[PDB]
């Protein structure tokens, strides 16, 4: 339960590659 | 347990290869194209909503939290998926193991394990992480397969040549042997007792078995020449052969450079197949049989020779990983200066116009410098290992001679015994020295054969495709769309809700702004793609039920980017068509009105177009698709001329609004769906958002 | 009379090299980038009127004719050029030397001199040829420059380094000659007498001797890598740098690769430059030394030796060119095999469309069957040379030991001796070998030099620019076209005689069709090139004598094409220019609109575009590109009145007539001239052209 | 005088190289 737990928005903005 | 690292295959796996290590620290081992396919890796790469769709669909508990720096210090699950910036250029992904205290240690699937203070990793770290749990129905196994012993099948048709090299090698190796006592014979024997009429045959003897070596030699390089062309052809024509058959989505989430970039793996995994497997069936006997002689002649000297080909062993295998480390910060550093060197030369207007040029020299001399730098680390490894070698190699060639001098004055050898035995030494080291170099050829070949091999396990396009119909042979009828929703693997929706049914044999237009969706559209109704729910009906049947051939050879699509392939106009023209009649090909070059400058052409319909029809213009390419479209004879037409029968229906695509006015029916395609249909009076009448854009676009 | 082939640096300079080769046989002699520069030569090669448009240039009297296999025996100028249509796919420019007893012989740039029959040269001729012979004003001589002397100039400043390693390799030489004689002590000294500490005392200074050996290449290694390195940065550094200076000309009639392949030719330059020398130095000396000693050591050892290393040079010069041909083969197949395969994965949707795998396959599979055909045959060569050069260094091993055995009984050596003579061999036989190796790396070398460095002549933007008064400052003003006429290299004429006058301070508008020319007109207004007849005048002033400083300052042009450099947002909005603060850059951006997709980026005016900007679409790169520009601060704007002063000149490029209505002024652009100007309401009139392309277009 | 002579129009259709 670490921090908060990201939305789909935002899920979808952290990319890597 | 032990930590794994997952290293890439390309440069866009990082999330894929990140997944793939927490499933195999688990106990779940998988090709890491699958999981890339799973993730939704594109070309832009993998974002943290794909790698949790795939850690649920691998029966993973996933989640995702945005934490901070003192979050780190709590305790939580081990793997962790993290989200860095290397160089604050380029986002990436790690997974970070454990955190004793103060000391991150991650594996990074560009680099391997690697370890960062708090203060650096709190710095890259953007504060994302994935969690990870391995669920309730997370299942251990192993879905891989061994890619060696796959591709060693291609050395069954080989038995011959592979035995006639053996038998070759196994002659040439006890030749050479024997030659090696011609100096023994000379020393002990002929100078000796001055033995002149016996010395001119013996030499003449040794010559001519000298002369049947070179023979051999020379039939045993032809056929492992020959060997090595026909197993690169066959791995090459395999792979291609696979490629040719994969669904769109494998071409649409990957370069094109990634996918040729495997055609150099198949001389990697032939090295291995072939020349390797040689030098160990060969080399082994050799090696033994030469360490039995050297024994023979004295039991210190060959254990000298022992002492000295363990030493150079022990340097080789220190040196192989730094080695291959320094090699691809080369490759990369070269790679940067490069991509460097065509961008300043592609923008050379923005260059001169905003007077960038002193800058682009700058930039360009620091690339060279780490460049330079780069090169001279891995030169500098280069040296030190020869150094070492060489030191090696001369002294122990000293001091076999320093011990073979004493143990010729104790009398336990002779001089000619001593350079026999310089000679089979000759024929004792070369072998292991040989055997001890296939580390780094085994390990690239490895990671090669896994590569090329991985994308031959991904299902075909008609594997995917359910049982067909022999029924449906026309697909002329009433298209509709039930709901169809599709994303371009797991990003946004490009289509939220789609309902629309296009009357029997007439001629409609989607019409939408940029990026509103219409291509994809003309894409999911040719099964270029599938919706991820919904359907599409063709005459009150389903897509999926039809059969795919019937479906690419009924539909055609002129889209504004034409592909016009090296070769003649005629050849162009008749794509994938064989058997077809020169008429037909001037009655639809004149329906395309392409007839015109053809003719211009030289040679007429025989212009070899060089470089995909660099000489012709935009213009004049759009047409010959036109014409190679009605040569295909379709049954629904999309378009982005006409003269085909009232039968066939017709789809237009654009964003203007003044060249379908006089279409049947016009849809309306806003934000993913449907907002607005019918014909053009009664869209201007509803005062919907058609007449927004008539007034705003066109007034 | 010798026949002269000049042959090619690139892909598209056939009819270059054709002419040069001509003129080389007449007696002129100049280098190709200068002759491919008069020639008209761009991406799509050189055509008929460009040979002749330069021939008269230099000074001959040249026509383009189209002949048949009738003429092709008649009395003509022997050397020629000719169209063949190679392959039946490309079209290509050889040199016709001589016809007699029905035998074509042609120099072909590609390939070299070659001879062909009457049915196979009527087969590839096209039938064009084009006819030259010297003129009145034909004068000979020698313009072009040795680039070796040069590039071994850049060896100047790195003599103390190139000293050093001299010495090192004198004093690893004379370690190992010293070494060389550990056998003969041992065998004619030590083993005989049994001698058992000086054996131990000899053989640790023979390992003394070979460690400080290993020590001296060490330190020689490391400075030949530091040379070396040295050497590439500075040539490269130097050609980009001169490449970064050169007319946009240049760049038009070149490719991007061709531009990227000198890099790799500065290497194989530094591998003569600097790799030649030494070898030459310090092996000559040390062939000369081992030989002085092994004739020493025995006179018919010596020359068998000698006879042995003679075999293996004529060996090796026999079989250098048709490795070097195969070689060429080799890359060409690669290079056709790799286009063919880029090509099909590039359209894979069309080949899926019309269901094409199979062909696609089979083409694939033929290509690879050509390419593992090619390298068949240099295999091939290189099996035939090793097994002539086994044959060559293991039968002469053999005789060397047969006859210094035969010289040991005889007693004009002993066995100490001999075994010190096969010792001393490897430091006359390898010496030798690597002066003999050296002619495959010189003839590379010497191509790649003249590839670089014909480049290094020509002349710069900056150079070819005329007097420039420092009076004007600012390019406020009306922008007149008077006569101009222009094409893009020797093709047919893009504006024929453009008249024009741009009001000062108005926004006026050039509407045309696709391909008319109106970009052309905005590349001319910022003098990336000059108009070949006419003159473009700014404020009155002539555009040839205002600084290029203030042209390319204060006057910007954004169109579709915008280029987005790999670099942080910040950084690509502050392209040529680094003394800016950043509320210059967010009111740019505020007036671009481009301030509010910045901000909602993961790092506002720092976030990385890689790959130029991938991360971005259409849309936002012009709304960057706008904002550079009005970071300019130009006081002429071309686009396809964001702030700005009402006195800037702002010209738009566009075909839709819609966005045009209230621009003040409108010039259509038909067949090379403005053929209508005035406003939306005036044109529209009963004008002509304007009227039909208004109710053609909505 | 073999052939013939090419006009100014028509010998920039008589290219080569690419
Ligand atoms: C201090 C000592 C320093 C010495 C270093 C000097 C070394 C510098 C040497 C430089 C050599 C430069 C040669 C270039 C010119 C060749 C021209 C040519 O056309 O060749 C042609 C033939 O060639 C031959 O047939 C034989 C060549 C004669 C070379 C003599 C021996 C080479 C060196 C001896 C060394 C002795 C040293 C002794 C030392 C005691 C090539 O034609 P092709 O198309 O390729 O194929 C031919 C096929 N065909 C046969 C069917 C026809
Ligand atoms: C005299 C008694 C000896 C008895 C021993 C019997 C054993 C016989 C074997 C001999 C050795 C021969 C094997 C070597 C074969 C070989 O080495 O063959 C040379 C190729 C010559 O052909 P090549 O010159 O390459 O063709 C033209 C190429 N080029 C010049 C155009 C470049
Ligand atoms: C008293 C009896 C006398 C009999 C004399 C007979 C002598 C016969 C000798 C043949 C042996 C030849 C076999 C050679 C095998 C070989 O030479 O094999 C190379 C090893 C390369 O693999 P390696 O370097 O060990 O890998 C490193 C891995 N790791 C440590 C990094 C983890
Ligand atoms: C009488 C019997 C005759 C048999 C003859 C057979 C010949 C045997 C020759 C094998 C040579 C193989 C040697 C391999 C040694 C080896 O493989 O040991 C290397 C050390 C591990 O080094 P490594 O882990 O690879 O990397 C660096 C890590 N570190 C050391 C720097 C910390
Ligand atoms: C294309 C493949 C060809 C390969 C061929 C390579 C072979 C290289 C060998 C060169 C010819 C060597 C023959 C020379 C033989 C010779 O030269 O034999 C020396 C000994 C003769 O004795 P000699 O030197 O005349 O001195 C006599 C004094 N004394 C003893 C009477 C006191
Ligand atoms: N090959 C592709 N891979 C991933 N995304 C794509 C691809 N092609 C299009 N898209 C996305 O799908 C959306 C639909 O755009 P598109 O249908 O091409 O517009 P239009 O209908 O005007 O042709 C676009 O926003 C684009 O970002
Ligand atoms: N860089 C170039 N190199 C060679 N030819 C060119 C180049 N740019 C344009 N041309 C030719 O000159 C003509 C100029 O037209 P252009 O200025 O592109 O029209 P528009 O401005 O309406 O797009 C074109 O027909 C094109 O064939």
């Amino acid at each position: 339960n670490i921090g908060r737990e990201l939305t789909d928005e935002e899920l979808m903005e952290m990319t890597g590659g | 347990k032990k930590y794994v690292c997952v290293r890439q295959y390309d440069l866009t796996d990082c999330g894929a290869a990140c997944l793939s290590s927490i499933a195999q620290y688990y106990g779940l081992k998988m090709s890491l194209a699958k999981i890339r396919e799973m993730t939704g890796t594109d070309t832009q790469g993998t974002n943290a909503y794909g790698l949790i769709h795939a850690a649920k669909q691998l029966g993973f508990s996933a989640k995702g939290v945005k934490a901070s720096k003192e979050d780190l210090l709590k305790d939580f699950r081990l793997p962790a998926i993290a989200n860095v910036i290397v160089d604050n250029r380029l986002a990436h992904f790690v997974v970070i193991y454990s955190i004793k205290n103060r000391i991150i240690t991650v594996a990074d699937p560009g680099k391997g394990i690697v370890r960062y203070s708090m203060d650096d990793f709190c710095s890259i770290w953007t504060g994302g992480l994935v969690l990870l749990e391995p669920g309730e129905a997370f299942q251990k196994g192993d879905y891989t397969q061994n890619m060696m012993v796959k591709f060693a099948g291609f050395l069954k048709p080989l038995k011959k040549t592979v035995l006639c090299i053996f038998l070759a090698s196994l002659l040439y190796t006890a030749l050479g042997i024997a030659g090696s006592f011609y100096i023994k014979f000379l020393f002990d024997d002929l100078i000796k007792f001055e033995k002149l009429n016996d010395l001119h045959i013996i030499s003449a003897g040794f010559a001519v078995i000298f002369l049947l070596q070179i023979f051999l030699n020379y039939y045993r390089s032809i056929l492992v020449t020959k060997l090595g062309m026909s197993i690169d052809k066959s791995i090459m024509m395999e792979y291609y052969s696979h490629v040719l058959k994969l669904p769109m989505n494998f071409f649409n989430s990957r370069k094109v450079g990634e996918i040729i970039s495997r055609f150099m793996d198949a001389s990697k995994i032939r090295q291995a197949i072939s020349g390797a497997t040689l030098t160990i069936m060969i080399d082994t006997i050799m090696a033994v049989i030469g360490g039995i002689l050297l024994y023979i002649q004295n039991s210190s000297l060959f254990f000298i020779s022992f002492i000295i080909i363990l030493l150079y062993g022990i340097i080789v295998t220190v040196f192989n990983k730094p080695i291959q480390n320094a090699n691809r910060q080369i490759m990369e550093d070269n790679a940067k200066l490069t991509s460097a060197l065509v961008e300043s030369v592609k923008g050379i207007e923005t260059i001169k116009s905003f007077g960038a040029e002193e800058q682009t020299e700058k930039s360009t001399r620091d690339k060279i410098e780490t460049v330079m730098k780069s090169s001279f680390k891995e030169g500098m490894l280069y040296i030190n290992l020869s150094s070492l070698t060489g030191i090696v190699a001369g002294l122990g060639g000293i001091v076999i001679l320093w011990a073979g001098a004493y143990n010729v004055i104790k009398g336990n050898m002779s001089g000619g015994q001593l350079l026999a035995f310089n000679a089979l030494l000759a024929y004792f080291l070369t072998p292991v020295k040989n055997l001890i170099d296939l580390q780094p050829l085994i390990q690239t070949a490895v990671v090669a054969s896994n590569r090329l091999g991985e994308i031959l396990e991904l299902a075909t396009e008609k594997e995917l495709r359910e049982d067909s119909d022999d029924f449906v042979i026309s697909l002329k009828g009433d298209i509709e769309f039930r709901n169809v929703d599709f994303r371009y693997g797991l990003r946004k929706p490009v289509l939220k809700n789609i309902n629309l049914t296009i009357p029997k044999g007439k001629t409609v237009a989607i019409v939408g702004e940029s990026g509103s969706g219409k291509t994809t559209l003309a894409k999911l109704l040719m099964n270029f793609y599938s919706p991820e729910k919904g359907d599409i009906l063709i005459n009150g049947h389903s897509i999926k039920n039809i059969s795919l051939e019937l479906i690419r050879k009924k539909i055609a699509f002129v889209s504004q980017d034409v592909f016009i392939f090296s070769g003649t106009v005629k050849e162009n023209l008749c794509l994938g068509n064989e058997n077809v009649d020169m008429d037909e090909i001037i009655k639809a070059a004149k329906m395309a009105n392409a007839h015109d400058f053809i003719e211009k052409l030289p040679l007429k319909y025989d212009t070899f177009l060089n470089e995909s029809g660099a000489n012709l213009s935009e213009g004049q390419k759009q047409r010959l698709a036109i014409a190679r479209a009605l040569l295909k004879k379709p049954d629904i037409l999309i378009l982005d001329i006409y003269g085909l029968e009232d039968d066939v229906t017709v789809i237009i695509i654009a964003h203007r609004l003044s060249t379908i006015v006089n279409c049947d029916k016009i849809y309306l395609l806003k934000d993913g769906e449907i907002v607005e249909s019918g014909s053009h009076t009664e869209l201007i009448a509803l005062k919907g958002c058609y007449f927004k854009m008539w007034k705003q676009t066109e007034n």
